[PDB]
């Protein structure tokens, strides 16, 4: 069966057993603007037979979107929880697996060992930056190392499940819901200068379908900031 | 009972090697305190995102004579001074500078032939934890290096020979031991698969997931 | 939604209040009052409108169908009075000739 | 003695005995956004020996000013009280009188009997429109009849004290404070389409000073919306 969840004016449709995985046993709380608590539904990304992956920076993902964008603009510092929902609607004749994971402080490596990458290449605003299968060339470019079996951070992609994750298997599961607490050494930090968490979605087992099916599966990502306060 | 983070991150590990001579082109040592030079300790610390600890700096200063052609050399006991610079402290531009006398930098004097000198440092970070992995730009307006937050600064260390021992040349070495104390960790993260390249950042060369075999059934 | 059971997808039902004109892009429709309707789970969506405004529907995702199922579907829309409803000043109908 | 009044972040300095005149015995109340309750200090207007008068439309006066301007923009309809403060700082060797009055629904006449006036000529935004001594020419222009002894509405200026007013006599008084309730036939009305109250300031007894004094007296007007609600 289906159910409706309302925050402010937006509404989302989810199953009865959603199987939420809390971040670290902690639910987002104020440090001890309610109008910013809505479901900021981002765009859908077509999952294909060869798609390596995607990754979003939650603070940046909502930099241009309405009230959250206006607030993080004039206001200095602040903190924010998150409730990322990844919904992946596919038929019964499709097959495949996804690893939905929120990585805190994900520093990404640069293709040229000598220098760090550029801001535009690292942050994808209002769109999703995607990985790559083959290794990135090492020239004189400030590009980001987008190899998927290393995830960019430099660590083997297999053990990326230490972080709060959840698996979407198109055989049984259909969606994942990850609650993320505000994790930072500093009580409050400038949202624009520093991004605290990175949402990563990786297709371990590739999509596959018989000829005469939909050529792609439209993953859909919805962010809802919980307990946002500013100074 | 043994795998606690204390017993896993409380081992004395050498982190520096250098030499300074009583007379010569190099007459003093200098090393900004960092736990990134030693790969053995760097890889152990990169298990956790946020880490907070105290230090126990213990030095080992040894002196050796040099191949000189001066005669009638009579040696006198050598005394070494080790000036710890707190973050934002004045740094001696030269060996016989005036900065070696500031009452702020806590220098420890040592005479050769005693128990090696040791001093401790508390948590100096203005923030609430040292952050191994920063995902931003240090400068507030950007146009600053990526992942280089200055919150982890731990100061600099300077060492010199207070008195030249003999007319003949003497070259001394100093090994700095790092011992984190009262360690705390937060947010566990996966072990670094690829080998380190630059101590400055996390840049790396892509590496395979593991060692290969003949067949899957073998 | 009057489509095959296999057919799945998402829709953005956005209602712009009176003073504002109809939205042009999907983002602008999302930033107002909206309801993300998932046909795969729920087959019928209800919208209660206060207090004229506009009603716009957008394709959040294209329809996904396994082989042997048609991808061209249809949607029907019913209208009804809700809660309080009053009518004053009886007049003649303009549909007589 | 002096006193300080704080609303939000702005602050005003007024005497101990301010002699407030409530609108019609009623204090502004909600119909049965707090961030809009501040002292929106407008510009100062130099009062000279020949200045006929000035007039502001309160809704329009605050159309470009920050939060009030942004709110009355997207929001449809709404209601708002007011607390107009007119401060006129002049020496002891100056002399003169002012009639500070808030006129509800002040419809203004047009110079050409045949047609109504234009919007730009009627409404002065972020500035104060001023009257004139001599009669306005009757041609083919949509100008507003700015005669001061008629005030524009068409009525003798003398009996303009029926409306909530207050007199500033530079001999004894120095300032006036008028509280204005929301007066409208409709519960809520579009602020941009219709202006409910007009603030009028008229110098009955002219300014006069000996040679070697300040050539002008800088009147200062401060508006503070009380109990503003929107739909």
């Amino acid at each position: 069966r289906a159910r409706s969840i309302t925050l402010g004016n937006s509404t989302i449709t989810t199953q009865e057993c959603a199987n939420v995985v809390v971040g670290y046993g902690v639910w987002p709380d104020y440090l001890k603007d309610v109008a910013t608590c809505r479901f900021y539904t981002l765009d859908s990304v077509q999952w294909q037979k060869t798609s390596p992956g995607w990754w979003w920076k939650l603070p940046d993902a909502l930099s241009n979107l309405g009230l959250f964008g206006q607030n993080m603009q004039y206001h200095y510092l602040g903190r924010t929880g998150y409730t990322v929902h990844v919904q992946c609607n596919a038929s019964k004749f499709h097959q495949g697996c996804l690893l939905v994971v929120c990585v805190p402080e994900a520093e990404m490596g640069c293709a040229t060992l000598d220098n760090t990458p550029s801001s535009a290449e690292l942050l994808g605003g209002d769109s999703a930056k995607e990985f790559a299968d083959k290794p990135v060339a090492s020239g004189s470019n400030k590009l980001v190392q987008r190899v998927v079996y290393n995830a960019g951070m430099g660590v083997g992609v297999g053990n990326l499940t230490i972080f709060p994750h959840q698996w979407i298997n198109l055989r049984t599961n259909n969606s994942a819901t990850i609650v993320m607490p505000y994790t930072n050494s500093v009580p409050m930090d400038n949202m624009f200068r520093h991004n605290n968490v990175t949402l990563m979605v990786i297709p371990f087992v590739p999509l596959d379908y018989c000829p005469g099916s939909t050529t792609y599966v439209p993953i859909t990502v919805t962010i809802a900031p919980m307990c946002a306060e500013y100074n | 009972s043994e795998s606690t983070i204390e017993n896993f991150l409380c081992r004395s590990a050498c982190v520096y090697f250098t030499e300074y001579e009583n007379s010569g082109a190099k007459r003093y040592a200098e090393w900004v305190l960092t736990p990134r030079q030693a790969a053995q300790l760097r890889r152990k610390l990169e298990f956790f995102t946020y880490v907070r600890f105290d230090l126990e700096l213990t030095f080992v200063i040894t002196s050796t004579q040099q191949p000189s052609t001066t005669q009638n050399q009579d040696a006198q006991i050598l005394t070494h001074q080790i000036m710890y610079v707190p973050p934002g402290g004045p740094v001696p531009d030269k060996v016989d500078s005036y900065v070696w006398q500031t009452s702020t930098n806590p220098s420890v004097f040592w005479t050769e032939g005693n128990a090696p000198p040791r001093m401790s440092i508390p948590f100096l970070s203005i923030g609430n934890a040292y952050s191994n992995f920063y995902d931003g730009w240090s400068e507030f307006s950007r146009n600053g290096v990526y992942g280089i937050n200055t919150l982890n600064n731990m100061g600099t260390l300077y060492a010199r020979h207070v008195n030249a021992g003999s007319t003949g040349p003497i070259k001394s070495t100093i090994r700095i031991y790092f011992k984190p104390k009262h360690v705390k960790a937060w947010i566990p993260r996966p072990p670094r698969l690829c080998q380190y390249e630059k101590a400055k950042n996390v840049n790396f060369q892509p590496s395979g997931v593991t060692t290969t075999r003949q067949s899957i059934t073998t | 939604f009057c489509g095959s059971a296999m057919a799945t997808g998402k829709f953005l039902l956005a209602y712009s209040p009176p003073g504002a004109g109809a939205p042009t892009k999907r983002v602008d429709a999302m930033l107002g009052t909206h309801v993300v309707w998932d046909v795969g789970l729920q087959s019928s969506c209800v919208l209660c409108i206060p207090w004229g405004g506009f009603i716009t529907c957008w394709y959040q995702t294209n329809i996904v169908v396994p082989a042997d199922a048609q991808s061209s579907c249809y949607i029907m829309c019913f209208v009804s009075a809700c809660n309080d409803f009053s009518v004053r000043l009886l007049k003649d109908t303009p549909f007589i000739s």
